[PDB]
């Protein structure tokens, strides 16, 4: 969960669903 | 630059009300992720901010007319405007969210009201 | 209604500096990634960087990292862009915008400011 950007957060959330 | 480059075709085009037009977008690398294509289409009216039309390559943003449709995957995308309306004349941009944020160079769509002259002599 | 209002644009000599403001309204700021995007006259759109106001996490594109800084004033619900050592290539309409995420997980720029013009004159 070491994101630090909107892209990282976006890819992380999208993958989880 | 290490950015995902987006190249649109054509650079500009003209058509009449009721015509069907297509604008293409080619990415330097795939914009896909987990079965989704992270590709948006924005419409920019002169002097105004860009307005979202399509997101995730084919999804229509709320309130956007059904005549606008998006297709494609990977590195090749198309924006199709079936039956042009007078308000549809603007500069169109494809935009990707797979890696940070980049935009295509833009495609200017103009209204054709009269015919092109025939330069015969 | 969600709104973004930019201010601070004008004509600047090369090597000059300028601070742009983005006043956000109709939403509390802190949750969202706020961005600066520019558009050179008659040209395309270029992402400068982003900021998350709540923790002030900032990511500026490599191209702008040495001269452009993004900051926030949470009390004023505003984002800022500090531009230094301006060059002719910085002449552009500067927009602030935000990214939102849908229920399906897609994120994109939804609301934009009206834009402010920065002109780098001789």
């Amino acid at each position: 969960g070491d994101c630090r950007s909107s892209t990282c957060e976006g890819l992380d959330l999208l993958r989880k669903i | 630059s290490g950015d995902i480059q987006l190249t649109q075709s054509p650079s500009s085009l003209s058509a009449s009300v009721g015509d069907r037009v297509t604008i293409t977008c080619r990415a330097s690398e795939s914009v896909d992720y987990y079965g989704s294509s992270l590709l948006q289409w924005y419409q920019q009216k002169p002097g105004k901010a860009p307005k979202l039309l399509i997101y995730a390559a084919s999804k229509l943003a709320s309130g956007v007319p059904s005549r606008f449709s998006g297709s494609g995957s990977g590195t090749d995308f198309t924006l199709t405007i079936s039956s042009l309306q007078p308000e549809d004349f603007a500069t169109y941009y494809c935009q990707q969210t797979r890696k940070a944020y980049t935009f295509g160079q833009g495609t200017k769509l103009e209204i054709k009201t009269g015919s092109e002259n025939l330069y015969f002599q | 209604e969600v709104q973004l209002v930019e201010s601070g644009g004008g004509l600047v000599q090369p090597g000059g500096s300028l601070r742009l403001s983005c006043a956000a309204s109709g939403f509390t700021f802190s949750s969202y990634w706020m961005h600066w995007v520019r558009q050179a006259p008659g040209k395309g759109l270029e992402w400068i960087g982003e900021i998350k106001p709540s923790n002030e996490l900032t990511n500026v594109h490599e191209k702008f990292k040495d001269r452009f800084t993004i900051s926030v004033d949470k009390a004023k619900n505003s984002a800022y862009l500090q531009m230094n050592s301006l060059r002719a290539e910085d002449t552009a309409v500067y927009y602030c915008t935000r990214t939102i995420t849908t229920t399906e997980g897609y994120w994109f720029f939804d609301v934009w400011g009206q834009g402010t013009l920065v002109t780098v004159s001789s």
